[PDB]
């Protein structure tokens, strides 16, 4: 992912 | 009634759900505000209880902290609709309530959540004003007093981790730590993201070890195996830290920390092929197998009483 969760 | 579970929802018509749950079960749902938000929305729970005791054990299920995770709401209010509906139909949820109360949080950053659904789709923060910066907001899951301001937070208003300027400076995270700790007895703390599939325990801000990780470790296997049962959803287990990324200020190590035994954190469907976005239509079957999961970890804090 990208961005966090 | 006319709500759609299998649809997302306007924080008016989660609470208005709420509201109904509570009021066609009121011998065992209540509605309680626990305080309010920056923008002064109102934070409820719902308490699910069968005992008129004080002082009875209770684990606390939050879901919402990062408004653009919108299955961990719709998965909230579908279980508030589940507790009340399966109660003296199933002995495991009967049970679980016999012996503990349940406190469900559907929606525990509501300022971001109604920014999420009038402004920004992927807002993740709070919504509260930072002095000296025009960036909004401090990432509620890094606010917590568990290692205030180490590693996986930032110092800087403008980041999607910001920790904000000191522990519990976010009016909704201090409501839930006020909230629990006069309440007392908590013995679980469950906290519902998205995604990954993981199902996580302490810590985040260290690699130490809990005293209870092995028996940790072993309840989040047995519920994720209750969860794959239902259409094959695979989950990994482990701490926080390296099962996902080092992350201080969260809420499980603070409900650890402060001696809440059973801290866990889900996140839910799915593994990025949609992300925060997951379609309404996966909803009901997230939530019915994250059931499964949550029953488990319940069970065996049952099991301990
Ligand atoms: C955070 O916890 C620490 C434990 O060392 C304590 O000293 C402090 O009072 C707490 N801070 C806040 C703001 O609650
Ligand atoms: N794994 C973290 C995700 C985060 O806050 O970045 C949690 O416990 O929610
Ligand atoms: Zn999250």
């Amino acid at each position: 992912f990208n961005r966090p969760v | 009634n006319n709500f759609n579970y299998g649809a997302y929802h306007s924080l008016e018509a989660i609470y208005h759900e709420m509201d109904n749950i509570a009021a066609d079960f009121p011998d065992l749902a209540r509605r309680v505000k626990i305080g309010h938000s920056f923008e002064n929305r109102p934070m409820y729970v719902l308490k699910f209880s069968t005992g008129k005791g004080v002082r009875r054990p209770a684990v606390w299920l939050n879901a919402g902290i990062h408004s653009r995770e919108w299955i961990s709401q719709a998965t909230a209010i579908w279980t508030a609709r589940k507790i009340v509906s399966d109660y003296q139909r199933d002995p495991a949820i009967t049970s679980i309530l016999e012996k503990m109360d349940i406190f469900l949080l559907p929606v525990a950053n509501p300022d971001g959540y109604v920014y999420t659904q009038t402004q920004n789709r992927l807002w993740r923060k709070t919504r509260s004003r930072n002095p000296g910066s025009s960036c909004i907001g401090a990432d509620p899951n890094r606010n917590w007093n568990a290692s205030f301001a180490g590693k996986g937070a930032s110092d800087n208003p403008c980041s999607e981790v910001y920790h904000g300027p000191h522990a519990n400076s976010e009016v909704e995270v201090k409501s839930v730590v006020d909230f629990i700790q006069k309440h007392g007895n908590f013995k679980g703390f469950i906290d519902l993201h998205s995604y990954s599939q993981l199902l996580m325990y302490p810590y985040g801000y260290s690699v130490k070890k809990a005293p209870d990780a092995e028996e940790l470790d072993k309840v989040a296997r047995l519920a994720a195996k209750a969860l794959a049962s239902v259409s094959g959803t695979e989950y990994q287990v482990g701490p926080t830290c390296t099962t996902v990324y080092p992350a201080s200020g969260s809420s499980i190590d603070w409900a650890y920390d402060n001696g809440i035994k059973f801290a866990f954190t889900f996140e839910l469907r799915d593994t990025g092929t949609y992300g925060f976005l997951l379609p309404a239509n996966q909803i009901i079957p997230t939530a019915e197998e994250t059931w499964l999961g949550l029953k488990t970890i319940m069970e065996h804090v049952r099991d301990n009483l």
